[PDB]
Protein backbone atom coordinates (compact mmCIF):
# COMPACT_ATOMS: atom_id res chain seq x y z
CA UNK A 1 0.00 0.00 0.00
CA UNK A 2 2.80 2.43 0.80
CA UNK A 3 4.35 1.20 -2.45
CA UNK A 4 1.29 2.25 -4.47
CA UNK A 5 1.51 5.44 -2.42
CA UNK A 6 5.02 6.07 -3.72
CA UNK A 7 4.06 5.45 -7.37
CA UNK A 8 1.02 7.74 -7.03
CA UNK A 9 3.17 10.44 -5.41
CA UNK A 10 5.78 10.16 -8.12
CA UNK A 11 3.30 10.28 -10.99
CA UNK A 12 1.07 13.13 -9.80
CA UNK A 13 4.07 15.00 -8.35
CA UNK A 14 6.00 14.72 -11.63
CA UNK A 15 3.12 15.80 -13.86
CA UNK A 16 2.16 18.77 -11.69
CA UNK A 17 5.74 19.98 -11.15
CA UNK A 18 6.45 19.72 -14.88
CA UNK A 19 3.45 21.95 -15.59
CA UNK A 20 4.34 24.46 -12.86
CA UNK A 21 8.03 24.69 -13.75
CA UNK A 22 7.09 25.21 -17.38
CA UNK A 23 4.70 27.94 -16.24
CA UNK A 24 7.86 29.42 -14.74
CA UNK A 25 9.19 29.70 -18.28
CA UNK A 26 6.04 31.32 -19.63
CA UNK A 27 6.32 33.59 -16.60
CA UNK A 28 9.83 34.81 -17.35
CA UNK A 29 8.65 35.04 -20.94
CA UNK A 30 5.97 37.43 -19.72
CA UNK A 31 8.59 39.29 -17.64
CA UNK A 32 11.03 40.19 -20.36
CA UNK A 33 8.34 40.24 -23.07
CA UNK A 34 6.63 43.01 -21.15
CA UNK A 35 10.04 44.64 -20.73
CA UNK A 36 10.74 44.53 -24.48
CA UNK A 37 7.27 45.58 -25.63
CA UNK A 38 7.50 48.46 -23.15
CA UNK A 39 10.29 50.28 -24.98
CA UNK A 40 9.22 48.95 -28.39
CA UNK A 41 5.70 50.36 -28.16
CA UNK A 42 7.25 53.38 -26.43
CA UNK A 43 9.28 54.23 -29.51
CA UNK A 44 6.42 53.60 -31.96
CA UNK A 45 4.19 55.89 -29.90
CA UNK A 46 6.82 58.60 -29.36
CA UNK A 47 7.58 58.46 -33.09
CA UNK A 48 3.91 58.91 -34.00
CA UNK A 49 3.52 61.69 -31.42
CA UNK A 50 5.53 64.22 -33.39
CA UNK B 1 -15.82 -59.17 1.84
CA UNK B 2 -14.84 -58.23 5.41
CA UNK B 3 -11.15 -58.39 4.51
CA UNK B 4 -11.73 -56.09 1.53
CA UNK B 5 -13.70 -53.57 3.59
CA UNK B 6 -10.73 -53.17 5.94
CA UNK B 7 -8.47 -52.85 2.92
CA UNK B 8 -10.75 -49.96 1.94
CA UNK B 9 -10.45 -48.58 5.47
CA UNK B 10 -6.64 -48.60 5.47
CA UNK B 11 -6.41 -47.14 1.96
CA UNK B 12 -8.92 -44.44 2.96
CA UNK B 13 -6.71 -43.62 5.95
CA UNK B 14 -3.72 -43.46 3.60
CA UNK B 15 -5.60 -41.11 1.25
CA UNK B 16 -6.55 -38.94 4.23
CA UNK B 17 -2.89 -38.77 5.25
CA UNK B 18 -1.92 -37.96 1.65
CA UNK B 19 -4.42 -35.09 1.41
CA UNK B 20 -3.26 -33.85 4.82
CA UNK B 21 0.37 -33.75 3.64
CA UNK B 22 -0.71 -32.18 0.34
CA UNK B 23 -2.63 -29.39 2.05
CA UNK B 24 -0.01 -28.67 4.72
CA UNK B 25 2.86 -28.55 2.20
CA UNK B 26 0.66 -26.40 -0.06
CA UNK B 27 -0.10 -24.02 2.81
CA UNK B 28 3.56 -23.71 3.72
CA UNK B 29 4.23 -23.09 0.04
CA UNK B 30 1.75 -20.20 -0.01
CA UNK B 31 3.54 -19.05 3.15
CA UNK B 32 6.88 -18.84 1.37
CA UNK B 33 5.07 -17.39 -1.66
CA UNK B 34 3.75 -14.55 0.50
CA UNK B 35 7.21 -14.03 1.97
CA UNK B 36 8.81 -13.94 -1.50
CA UNK B 37 6.21 -11.53 -2.91
CA UNK B 38 6.50 -9.22 0.11
CA UNK B 39 10.30 -9.17 -0.18
CA UNK B 40 10.27 -8.64 -3.97
CA UNK B 41 7.89 -5.69 -3.54
CA UNK B 42 10.08 -4.42 -0.69
CA UNK B 43 12.73 -3.77 -3.33
CA UNK B 44 10.03 -2.82 -5.84
CA UNK B 45 9.80 0.14 -3.48
CA UNK B 46 13.24 1.57 -4.30
CA UNK B 47 12.73 0.59 -7.94
CA UNK B 48 9.50 2.58 -8.14
CA UNK B 49 10.42 5.66 -6.09
CA UNK B 50 13.53 6.28 -8.16
CA UNK B 51 11.57 5.37 -11.30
Amino acid sequence: AMSMAVESTGNAKAEAESRAEAARIEGEGSVLQAKLKAQALAIETEAELE
Amino acid sequence: LAIEITTNSQEAAAKHEAQRLEQEARGRLERQKILDQSEAEKARKELLELE
